[PDB]
RNA sequence: CACGGCGCGUCGCGGCGCGCGCGAGCGAGCGCACGGGGUCGGCGGCGAUGUCGGCUACCCACCCGACCCGUCUUGAAACACGGACCAAGGAGUCUAACACGUGCGCGAGUCGGGGGCUCGCACGAAAGCCGCCGUGGCGCAAUGAAGGUGAAGGCCGGCGUCGCCGGCCGAGGUGGGAUCCCGAGGCCUUCCAGUCCGCCGAGGGCGCACCACCGGCCCGUCUCGCCCGCCGCGCCGG
RNA sequence: UAGUAGCUGGUUCCCUCCAAAGUUUCCCUCAGGAUAGCUGGCGCUCUCGCCCGCAGUUUUAUCCGGUAAAGCGAAU
RNA sequence: AGCCGGGCGUGGAAUGCGAGUGCCUAGUGGGCCACUUUUGGUAAGCAGAACUGGCGCUGCGGGAUGAACCGAACGCCGGGU
RNA sequence: CCCAUACCCGGCCGUCGCUGGCAGUCGGCAGAGCGAGAAAGAGAGUGGCGCGGACGCUACGCCGCGACGAGUAGGAGGGCCGCUGCGGUGAGCCUUGAAGCCUAGGGCGCGG
RNA sequence: AUCUAAUUAGUGACGCGCAUGAAUGGAUGAACGAGAUUCCCACUGUCCCUACCUACUAUCCAGCGAAACCACAGCCAAGG
RNA sequence: CCGUGGAGCAGAAGGGCAAAAGCUCGCUUGAUCUUGAUUUUCAGUACGAAUACAGACCGUGAAAGCGGGGCCUCACGAUC
RNA sequence: ACCCACUAAUAGGGAACGUGAGCUGGGUUUAGACCGUCGUGAGACAGGUUAGUUUUACCCUACUGAUGAUGUGUUGUUGC
């Protein structure tokens, strides 16, 4: 029942919440275990880069971020065949390709 | 329980007195109201336009509107154990100058006027309104008449 | 037997600061002493003004302070206030300025002190003026916090200008009956 | 903590301060937001206003990215630009004016609310208001659209 | 008789009142007490195996008082209900949300909660750091259903019967307002000239926060009416 | 599934201070709620050691009324 | 009618008393009794109202006894009335 | 003439108020006051032997005056009241006897 | 009307039937009924009006041994 | 000729009304468009009802004026 | 309530409308049935009819009886 005076409240606790609840007491342990992971990674690709493929520069597809660059996820065949890299060769050596992306400007 | 009528319980309220029915007197509508002057509320009947609600009646007010017919005036109303300063419009038929404030008017003229006067005279002069004080010592003369006796006089019934 | 009534026979007023830090409770030892043994009433208000509460001592902005010493008759004075000196970004122009606060804000305390002024803390304040002559005694809008803006008459009810409290602004929350003359009433 | 709290201190009371008359049951006036019109209906009128019916057009697939439009203020509109710059202008006397691009810092409309101190300025802006542009024009300067 | 010096005595009404000087407003001791709450600078007995002290607590006697608790109830000792007795257990907790009050840090900003870097690892699953990891949240702008719009102005010189450019000044006004400023006068002693410093104080200022009221500005809507702009002079825009 | 119960029963230490209501309005409302009222807590703004206000009171003025009484040789 | 500026304090009845203001808020929403006024009822320790005070929430002296009557309201004690 | 927890006088506890007082413990480097009907300086200046003196002040402390003290439902404050575990600390205690339990013993606190 | 000294009972008639009635069956009816009623004969302790006798208990003892219930408990009159 | 209302004003009752609020004629549609304020029950919330205004278009009258329904007190309805 | 008979008279009442751990259970008042009236129906009837489990005392007191206690030194007899 309503109190004098306060705010209209909504909780989402009508279906058995209880036995749905996901406990973080693992957080400091999955860090610990992603770094292991990554330090091992690291030193099994011996003088390769940790992060990974380079990638290419991209805008931000809506107005509200159009002024930002990202880094996408791979670069394009045009960009490649205009640079004078094969498609099959620049991943084998090191360059993050993909077919989707298209170049209108 | 009751009804919540606006006029319920007004028929002596609302009437008009004994022999004094008819047109209402022009003086009323010839008089001159402006803004804060303190005046009374007294619903008459014959004119139904702008009347005052009865809890109304009999209660003065303070003017601090004036309309082409009519006056808004703030009164007090006394609702459980709180009183609220309401404004109401009523037309001019229900409404009369309150006396209780010229009097004091006229008191502060003339007291200002006593005070202005024997400034340069140096007495003393007497302003606030002391209470009825307890009478003083006189005497009581008889004219060489004795009083004369006075005793009950005895029961017999009139019935 | 006694007709008296005790509703109101306990004063409600702070004696002591409820904060438990050490430095502010030196600085009201200081001033008690000064109260009790000044006939001046400013190391009263001063000490009064110690005891309250946070929100009873709002901070005050650069631009109030510039605004409120700018005014005839108060030169070359001391601005003392018992809150919190903000700095105030919508102003280019600061004089010199003899300040006295409990704390200043970073950049405030820069921008006075590149204008020129000085930055005084009660205790110093104490030793220039034990009884603050020549002192402005300044406070921040008390008024300023926005839970003022649910106070009051009730919303809802005519000529009540109250904010209500609702979880989110939008056309579905709390704008169609009691709004709208369109859907059942307007107040 | 359990030490502070007003349980320790209800300890003994029967009741536990819930009242011997009316006891502490259950649910007395219906679980969560009911009886809104027909038993809470006199605190949600008093107190929420316009809770109830239907008001406006729906819009479907609302994206809030398109409506994006952060403002500035002119007595805000300064501080874009670090102090060495305003100076800088000021005492200049070639007449140059300093360019402030407010897209950059992450503002896309300007409107005019504070005084502008008295100094040439270039700024640019994706949408500006018609007293923010007289502000400019006035104190002396130019608005500049980009898109 | 709570009268007591000498003067100059009008400081005066006829002397009394009542003023001006008299090393300049300093006589000292002892003593008694109906005097800002009790002292005696007064005494007397009984003390080693039968006596001294021990409020309370152990038992007993007497006088007065005295109905069994808890609970619902207008009303409980009730011919209302629960209770043979004892031990142990036994009931406003935790999470989320919101509101308000309080304490702390920073402050027009604030916050690493997610991730990462730190030779992973007793404590340590802690702690530290990131700053071009503040994405992001809350706040800094509101209003409108929406298209959308989006938060002062006040004075002089240039064509009052100014079109209209400059010179400026700058974020209102009234009332009440803690504090502060000023300050007519006023705070002592041989006199007299004459200061310094500090306190007092008529009136008068500047007026915090806050309240009330009057204006002003922004958005929606209504009424009235005229003017202005152009890349596209229009069912345009202001 | 520890189902719901506006309905019974119970609801664990001490001292100190303050201290009620069974009334208004709405509800398929009448063994219950919401809302005013009555309570407590937290404060804050000033005040005196010329003056401000306030009052379950009186006084002086000034209005308001249709009960007790009375009347039917006045209206009904 | 609103604005400015100026002049008037013997603070213009008695009595008493510091006042104003803002948040958050529990319990309560079965009542009962008495003088007076009063409706229904033959009447009732009945049913229903108005004012005030009580009981409930309250012990104490008295009415032998007693929720309400008369007196008087309460920290632990000595004396007096 | 008798007596209530009423009234008067006195003692003691506590609460509230005076938003009362005290940093002045200013000592042979000193001079012991700010109770006294009257808003404010024991004001500063310039000319005509014996080496001595109690307590205090955990200022969250100490001290002084007045008034007051019923209480269910309920609200608040203080507990050097109590139980269990954790971080500190007591150069703590303890087989020359800890915890627990029993007691016609001695005491403290209004009470826990 | 009969039954009895006496009959709210029973049986036989009367029918204006609060509200009888025809396979929601009406009327009758031999035989039958641990079915429901009234009267008569016989019989009797049902009664007038109680008494006596027998067996097993109850009673006391040896052995063995619970349970219900229990605020505290247990003499009355009146008052409130 | 007398006639203070002893009639009528739609309805219950009460109040009010005489060159009128009654009766008879003439002309009309203020029973129209619009923003606010206030009163009545009240929590001082809605609905309903009502009161003074203000801004336009009108009606009527020679005009002053009066009129945004019925002389007043009742004749009515949220969200979706 | 009425009647028959006797009698001296066949007066009226209370005690939780005395008295169910005293009886009985004919009546009311469960569940089975039947009829009449009512209801579309399940069903209803202060209408009629028929059949329908009546538990426990050993506690306290009261009461009826039975030992005994109490003082006179111990006992006994006779007594008031
Ligand atoms: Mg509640
Ligand atoms: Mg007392
Ligand atoms: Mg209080
Ligand atoms: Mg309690
Ligand atoms: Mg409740
Ligand atoms: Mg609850
Ligand atoms: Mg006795
Ligand atoms: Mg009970
Ligand atoms: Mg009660
Ligand atoms: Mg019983
Ligand atoms: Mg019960
Ligand atoms: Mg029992
Ligand atoms: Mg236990
Ligand atoms: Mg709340
Ligand atoms: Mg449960
Ligand atoms: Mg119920
Ligand atoms: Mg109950
Ligand atoms: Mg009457
Ligand atoms: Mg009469
Ligand atoms: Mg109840
Ligand atoms: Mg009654
Ligand atoms: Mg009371
Ligand atoms: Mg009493
Ligand atoms: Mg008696
Ligand atoms: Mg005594
Ligand atoms: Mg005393
Ligand atoms: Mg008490
Ligand atoms: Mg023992
Ligand atoms: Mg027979
Ligand atoms: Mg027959
Ligand atoms: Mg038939
Ligand atoms: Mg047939
Ligand atoms: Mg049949
Ligand atoms: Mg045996
Ligand atoms: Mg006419
Ligand atoms: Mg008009
Ligand atoms: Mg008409
Ligand atoms: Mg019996
Ligand atoms: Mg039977
Ligand atoms: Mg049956
Ligand atoms: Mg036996």
């Amino acid at each position: 029942a309503p109190s004098r005076n306060g705010m209209i409240l909504k909780p989402h606790f009508h279906k058995d919440w209880q036995r749905r609840v996901a406990t973080w007491f693992n957080q400091p342990a999955r860090k610990i275990r992603r770094r292991k992971a990554r330090q091992a990674r690291a030193r099994r690709i011996a003088p390769r880069p940790a992060a990974g493929p380079i990638r290419p520069i991209v805008r931000c597809p809506t107005v509200r971020y159009h002024t930002k660059v990202r880094a996408g996820r791979g670069f394009s065949l045009e960009e490649l065949r205009v640079a004078g890299i094969h498609k099959k060769v620049a991943r084998t050596i090191g360059i993050s390709v993909d077919p989707r992306r298209r170049n209108k400007s | 329980t009751n009804t919540k009528g606006k006029r319920r319980g007004t028929r002596y309220m609302f009437s008009r007195p004994f022999r004094k029915h008819g047109v209402v007197p022009l003086a009323t509508y010839m008089r001159i109201y402006k803004k804060g002057d303190i005046v009374d509320i007294k619903g008459m009947g014959t004119v139904q336009k702008g009347m005052p609600h009865k809890c109304y009646h009999g209660k003065t007010g303070r003017v601090y509107n004036v309309t082409q017919h009519a006056v808004g005036i703030v009164v007090n109303k006394q609702v459980k154990g709180k009183i609220l300063a309401k404004r109401i419009n009523v037309r001019i038929e229900h409404i009369k100058h309150s006396k209780s404030r010229d009097s004091f008017l006229k008191r502060v003229k003339e007291n200002d006027q006593k005070k202005k006067e024997a400034k340069e005279k140096g007495t003393w002069v007497q302003l606030k309104r002391q209470p009825a004080p307890p009478r003083e010592a006189h005497f009581v003369r008889t004219n060489g008449k004795e009083p004369e006796l006075l005793e009950p006089i005895p029961y017999e019934f009139m019935a | 037997g006694v007709d008296i009534r005790h509703n109101k026979d306990r004063k409600v007023r702070r004696k002591e600061p409820k904060s438990q830090d050490i430095y502010l409770r030196l600085l009201v030892k200081l001033y008690r002493f000064l109260a009790r043994r000044t006939n001046s009433t400013f190391n009263q208000v001063v000490l009064k003004r110690l005891f309250m509460s946070r929100t009873n001592r709002p901070p005050l902005s650069l631009s109030r302070m510039i605004r409120k010493m700018k005014l005839p008759g108060r030169e070359n004075k001391t601005a003392v206030v018992v809150g919190t000196v903000t700095d105030d970004v919508r102003v280019q122009e600061v004089p010199k300025l003899k300040v006295c606060a409990l704390r200043v804000t970073s950049r405030a305390r820069s921008r006075i002190l590149k204008a020129g002024g000085k930055i005084l803390t009660f205790d110093q304040l104490a030793l220039d003026s034990p009884k603050g002559r020549g002192t402005v005694l300044l406070s921040g809008p008390r008024k300023g916090r926005e839970v003022y803006r649910h106070f009051g008459k009730a919303p809802g009810t005519p000529h009540s200008h109250t904010k209500p409290y609702v979880r989110s602004k939008g056309r579905k929350f709390e704008r169609a009956r009691g709004r709208r003359a369109s859907r059942g009433y307007k107040n | 903590p359990s030490r502070l709290r007003k349980t320790r201190k209800l300890r003994g009371h029967v009741s536990h301060g819930h009242g011997r008359i009316g006891k502490h049951r259950k649910h007395p006036g219906g679980r969560g937001n009911a009886g809104g019109m027909h038993h809470h209906r006199i605190n949600f009128d008093k107190y929420h206003p316009g809770y109830f019916g239907k008001v406006g057009m729906r819009h479907y697939h609302l994206k809030r990215n398109q409506s994006f439009c952060p403002t500035v203020n002119l007595d805000k509109l300064w501080t874009l630009v670090s102090e060495q710059t305003r100076v800088n202008a000021a005492k200049n006397k070639t007449g140059a004016a300093p360019i402030i691009d407010v897209v950059r810092s992450g503002y896309y409309k300007v409107l005019g609310k504070g005084k502008l101190p008295k100094q040439p300025v270039i700024v640019k802006a994706k949408f500006f208001s018609r007293r923010a542009e007289e502000k400019i024009k006035g104190v002396g300067g130019a608005c500049v659209l980009v898109a």
